[PDB]
């Protein structure tokens, strides 16, 4: 009922992080865990999501790039971030519902994580 | 209001509805999620399961009424029911052992089920005026411990797992046999005529090994649900023979034959309407977010409500073909639902869902809660078991019925599983309202042959 968001931070253009889900109460086994995202200006938007039986879900722009992923061992949910790009900097959501969708809204999910943010700078080395 | 005993068998059938409750909503899924089974075979199981549960009911009457009497096979069919509660819960330490558990629970029913209806029946004297609002409050009794377990049992298996659940569902049959024991006293003039000459030992290792025999004989079963669609189609042939050689038969038999598609619908609740709810409703209703399993509580709710109300207002023909109109309504509506009043992303509002099964539940306190008591009206003991057997195939149907929902476990889109389930709903709703228009047509005729 209540997830916590961890792994956020600041990367470089080309890089990569993880963030990751953890649900305090109910076992997260039982849920479709989305990643919705919220650049500057603009509203929460649905990335990536697994269901509670290893279906998967992309948005086209980061399809290639990450991957959600579930340790169900530990109740934990992964979203894996390679070849970052300024425009995925946003605050990043783990949001669940309960069973086999994961719809595209946020209205579909009733628990929410409180939000992290990730930042890709277009940051490279001096040549 | 009532006579003193008329408490206990309220309570005692409220905690044993309590226990068979919390396994039946939260079955299918923990099929899914934890066996792993398709949506196919968790549908067709539990229509298995649910067959068995019901079709041999009619044993444990003959064993109350003739063997070892009525208050004796209360005791036995709590004790074997907790027993196969507590054996679900251990299955998740020994997953092989899950289909005896189930066949434990089936056994446990048949032994039980028509034992404190029977018991209720001696009572109250044979024309005491309360018996109407006596049997009213006992199928509220049985609404209100299905209520509690189908709103709380998936919440608490989310919480804390199945093996909790089904510990709690063996607890409760535990306090139904405490409650019993503590008015034993209230019942000692009550029984049937078993009860009041020493037990026989004799018939007792009879019931004892058919019952053993019995839960082998439904964990195979259900374990291999071809061979129990074989087995029930080649009973009910030789029922529906033994039947006809032996008016008001007539009647007896298409009346059951209309229960039996009420049936098919019936088994809709824990299977594909259980499964509609989960992908495609909204998890939330009155700004609380609710496990979408619970959404089944909403048959017991509407039973709950209505049954006063409804108590406080044709004849058998034309009651049961309302209750046909009731239940096409039922299925019109989560189609209609699904076709038209979606949101973008696939998902209806949960207030459809609670019409679907204000219809449902309509059309159950018309049909079934109405049914046998007045198919014994046309007829006896060999129509009852008839009633059980047709109503056991018609939930092996019904599980059949429901795979036609099910949804692979990759699709993780609503608009993707939404036609699915209108189609299928919509169709369910279109060929029971063409079973409620030949009802109707008949109803005359039928009529007629009760004069
Ligand atoms: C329409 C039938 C309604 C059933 C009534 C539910 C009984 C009340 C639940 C016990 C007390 C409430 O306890 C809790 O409350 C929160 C918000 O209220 C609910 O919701 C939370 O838990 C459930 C399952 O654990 C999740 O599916 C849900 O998405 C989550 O947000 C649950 O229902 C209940 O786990
Ligand atoms: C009321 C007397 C209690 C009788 C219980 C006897 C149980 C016999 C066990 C037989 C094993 C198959
Ligand atoms: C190897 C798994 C076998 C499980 C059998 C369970 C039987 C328990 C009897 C109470
Ligand atoms: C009133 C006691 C009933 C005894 C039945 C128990 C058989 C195992
Ligand atoms: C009794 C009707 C059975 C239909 C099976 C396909």
């Amino acid at each position: 009922v209540q997830l916590v968001e961890s792994g956020g931070g600041l990367v470089q253009a080309g890089g990569s992080l993880r963030l990751s889900c953890a649900a305090s109460g109910p076992t997260l086994s039982n849920y479709a865990v989305g990643w919705f995202r919220q650049a500057p200006g603009k509203e929460r938007e649905f990335v990536a999501g697994i269901n509670w039986s290893s279906g998967l879900r992309y948005k086209d722009v980061v399809k290639g790039r990450f991957t959600v992923s579930r340790d169900n061992v530990k109740d934990t949910v992964y979203l894996q971030m390679n070849s970052l790009k300024p425009e995925d900097t946003a605050v990043y959501y783990c949001a669940a519902r309960f069973g086999g969708m994961l719809p595209l809204q946020p209205s579909g999910y009733a628990n929410w994580g409180q939000g992290t943010q990730v930042t890709v700078s277009s940051h490279h080395h001096h040549h | 209001q009532q006579p003193r005993p008329f408490f206990m068998i309220f309570f005692v059938e409220l905690w044993e509805r309590f226990g068979y409750y919390g396994v039946q909503g939260v079955l299918a899924v923990f099929f899914v999620k934890q066996l792993g089974f398709s949506q196919e075979q968790a549908f067709v199981t539990f229509g298995a399961f649910a067959a068995l549960v019901y079709g041999l009911i009619s044993i444990g009457g003959y064993v109350g009424d003739h063997l070892l009497g009525t208050k004796r096979t209360i005791v036995l069919g709590a004790l074997v029911l907790a027993i196969g509660y507590f054996m679900t819960g251990m299955s998740l330490l020994k997953p092989d052992l899950i289909f005896i558990a189930l066949g434990t629970i089936a056994v446990g029913n048949g032994l039980f089920k028509a034992n404190p209806a029977s018991l209720l029946s001696k009572c109250y004297p044979p024309k005491d005026p309360r018996l109407d609002g006596a049997f009213t409050l006992f199928y509220m009794s049985i609404n209100i411990g299905s209520l509690i377990a189908l709103s709380l049992a998936p919440v608490i298996a989310d919480r804390f797992g199945y093996s909790v659940t089904y510990n709690l569902c063996g607890a409760g049959l535990i306090i139904a046999l405490l409650v019993y024991i503590a008015c034993r006293g209230m019942v000692k003039d009550i029984g049937s005529e078993p009860d009041f000459r020493p037990m026989s030992f004799s018939k007792l290792l009879y019931v004892l090994l058919g019952s053993v025999v019995m839960i082998f004989v439904c964990a195979w079963l259900m374990h291999n649900v071809e061979v129990a669609n074989l087995v029930l189609i080649v009973l009910s042939i030789v029922v529906t023979i033994i039947f006809f050689r032996q008016n008001k038969m007539f009647v007896a038999f298409v009346l059951m034959l209309e229960a039996v598609v009420f049936y098919i619908l019936y088994a809709q609740m824990p299977t594909s309407l259980n499964f509609f709810a989960i992908n495609n409703v909204h998890h939330e209703i009155l700004g609380f977010s609710i496990n979408p399993v619970s959404f089944q509580a909403l048959n017991p709710f509407w039973v709950v409500l209505a049954s006063p109300i409804l108590a406080g207002i044709l004849s058998m023909p034309m009651k049961f073909t309302l209750g046909m109109f009731m239940c096409s309504l039922g299925f019109l509506t989560a189609a209609a639902a699904g076709m038209w009043f979606a949101d973008a992303q696939g998902l209806t509002s949960p207030w459809f869902i609670v019409l679907v099964y204000l219809f449902q539940s309509l059309g159950e306190l018309f049909i079934s809660a109405l049914g046998l008591a007045m198919i014994a009206a046309l007829v006896m003991g060999f129509i009852l078991g008839m009633w059980f057997l047709t109503q056991a195939a018609a939930f092996l149907l019904g599980g059949y019925v429901a795979t036609f929902t099910a949804v692979p476990d990759n699709i993780t889109d609503p608009l993707e599983t939404l036609p699915v389930y209108t189609n299928v709903f919509g169709k369910i709703g279109l060929v029971t309202l063409g079973v409620a228009v030949v009802m109707l047509l008949m109803v005359p005729w039928l009529k007629r042959m009760i004069a």
